[PDB]
């Protein structure tokens, strides 16, 4: 979110 | 009718709300304040002469460091009887956040008070933080001591500062915390109880990313922010309902679930509300989540405003002060930070 | 006064400003526009039935990438004098951006227009792309025809794409780029001339830290994210001045650094305004700057809105479209994404 | 600071 793609997301 | 605090000192019961393993629990729920017979007064607004500056963990100055580290070592060499004392001040948390108090005083003696999951969420604990500041100034004789905030909305703020470390001869430490997390040193401010072993670099885009859905995307009003309406006569909201506010529900919850000991049978101490208090960084992640609450309402945008509700404004606390006089305090009250005379070092 | 191009199939001059070398330039400075006989007409919103959806570059369908591939090809398939063709496309650049027009029709016939380094920059580049997809589009009767982005603000978006490389027979291929660059594929967004000795992770985090910055950190309001107010009357700002926006100032100015090949006079073709759009690469780099200014708004964060100064709403370029013809538009009707028709697959 |  933010300026940031699913930055949170551990299987990136 | 607002929700209001009775004399916690005269009317308590051990907790028992919100702890799944009592039979093995490795603190007390003993949590009640000393009784001591005062007498209620009314908040008269601090005359200090200087505002405290709460300063980054992570940059903190030697004196700044070192007069924190004497006043809490100071806190823990007293009795726990003390209502000054590490104890007392860990009870404190315990009693409103698990059910030691009534609703009595608003005739309501079958329901308990919750302060957590509700818009009483910020006020609570800017109040807790406000007495606990200046007691801990009072114990080393420093009128304008400050707490330092872990500031982890900042990259360089992110990992937890290493006064907190080392072993017991350090008055910051806590044996229960999650000894791989403690290692990995970067809070994960979207934690949900499971190790997403990604890059550091990636945790911190992570993290700004969550700030930023806490403050902006998902606090965009009133209710949203600081939380559902909560009043005499309502029972205790569940923890990750719906209602519960951004920052709460959030960055706030990520940490407590992250720096728990997940081997200890409630993950104590940050882990649960009834034994966070036993960890001093306790104190320190919730300066900065007092800070949020400022930095949302510099955020100029459209819903970024102060409760007007009266049963938010009129719902009261008691708490002891450095003196050990009883004082009861309302939300109305702490919502401007230059009245309570103190704020945030930033960057 | 508003900025307004001239009839600039009247009044056009060889570029001769920002080029620092002309004597070995490998590209024309002779970069006016043909004159077809046309008349300046005003836009008119489009009726698209659909709504164009730019692609990552780095994950399009066959389709897409074809369709480009095609649309790209057809255009370098036109004469140079054709408006529409590959060469006449590039040319805008170099005129807008070095010294072609002048101020005449504010009444300022000595002072040339610059519309880089100002509040012009997003507002120009968003008309430019707008008639380029137009005209791509026409050429392969594909009405619903879109661009590629290069997502450069997304880890697997940062690698140049591989549809861009190859040989002379890729038509999205230019021999005139950083060889060592792209071998290396990843884009360095905060490249200033001097290669970074660091790993692909690191830069990674180095280009979020970026795109956060440019758009977060420094881009706080209209005149810092848009850049400098720029009026009839004004002489062109120079690069690297305080007051240019963030994202051209920054990533923006990094990319164009970082595709350019530094073995050419200029840094052709990237590395210098007159010679950039001879990269295919240039129009899809800047796809993704045109997505900025949508995201910049999508924060939501405070003064992230658009420019209401009349001086700047009403200002205008003029350009050809896909039938040959004219036309004149108004930064004021490119603001909105929907009116124009377009927008971007995001994740 | 990953941009040394
Ligand atoms: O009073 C103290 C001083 C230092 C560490 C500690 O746990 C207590
Ligand atoms: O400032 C930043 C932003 C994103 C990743 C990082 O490692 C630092
Ligand atoms: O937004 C992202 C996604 C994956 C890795 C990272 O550092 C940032
Ligand atoms: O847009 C809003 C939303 C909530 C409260 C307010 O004063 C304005
Ligand atoms: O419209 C604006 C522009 C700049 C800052 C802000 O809070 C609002
Ligand atoms: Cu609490
Ligand atoms: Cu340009």
């Amino acid at each position: 979110d933010g300026v940031f793609t699913t930055p949170c997301d551990p299987e990136y | 009718a607002p929700i209001t605090a009775p004399d916690i000192t005269s009317i308590c019961k051990d907790a028992s709300s919100g702890i799944g393993n009592q039979e093995g629990a490795i603190r007390t729920r003993k949590c009640c304040p000393p009784s001591l017979g005062k007498k209620i007064k009314d908040f008269q607004f601090p005359n200090d002469k200087k505002v405290r500056m709460r300063w980054p963990a992570h940059k903190g100055t030697k004196k700044q460091v070192d007069d924190y580290r004497r006043a809490i070592a100071a806190m823990r060499a007293l009795p726990d009887d003390d209502p000054r004392s590490f104890v007392s001040q860990a009870k404190i948390h315990c009693a409103y956040c698990n059910g030691g108090y009534t609703q009595v005083d608003s005739g309501f003696p079958d329901i308990d008070i919750q302060i957590h999951n509700s818009w009483l969420f910020f006020p609570f604990h800017r109040w807790y933080l406000y007495f606990y500041e200046r007691i801990l100034g009072s114990l080393i004789d420093e009128p304008n001591f400050a707490l330092p905030y872990w500031k982890w909305d900042e990259p360089k703020g992110m990992p937890i500062s290493n006064i907190f470390l080392g072993d017991a001869s350090n008055p910051l430490y806590d044996q229960y915390r999650d000894a791989n997390h403690i290692e990995d040193r970067i809070v994960d401010l979207d934690y949900d109880g499971k190790d997403k072993d990604i890059p550091d670099q990636q945790q911190v885009a992570c993290n700004l990313s969550t700030v930023y859905r806490d403050l902006v995307r998902n606090g965009v009003d009133p209710t949203s922010f600081f939380g559902g309406k909560y009043v005499a006569g309502d029972s205790p909201v569940a923890n990750g309902d719906p209602s519960v506010g951004s920052v709460e529900a959030g960055s706030h919850t990520a940490v407590h679930r992250w720096v728990g000991d997940p081997t200890q049978p409630n993950n104590e101490d940050m882990g649960n509300f009834y034994s966070a208090g036993y960890d001093p960084v306790f104190y320190i992640h919730h300066a900065n989540v007092d800070r949020m609450w400022k930095l949302w309402k510099e955020l100029r945008l459209p819903g970024h405003v102060d409760i007007t509700d009266p049963d938010w404004l009129n719902a009261s606390y008691v708490f002891y002060d450095e003196n050990k006089d009883l004082v009861r305090v309302y939300n109305k009250d702490c919502v401007n930070l230059d009245k309570l005379k103190y704020n945030f070092i930033e960057n």
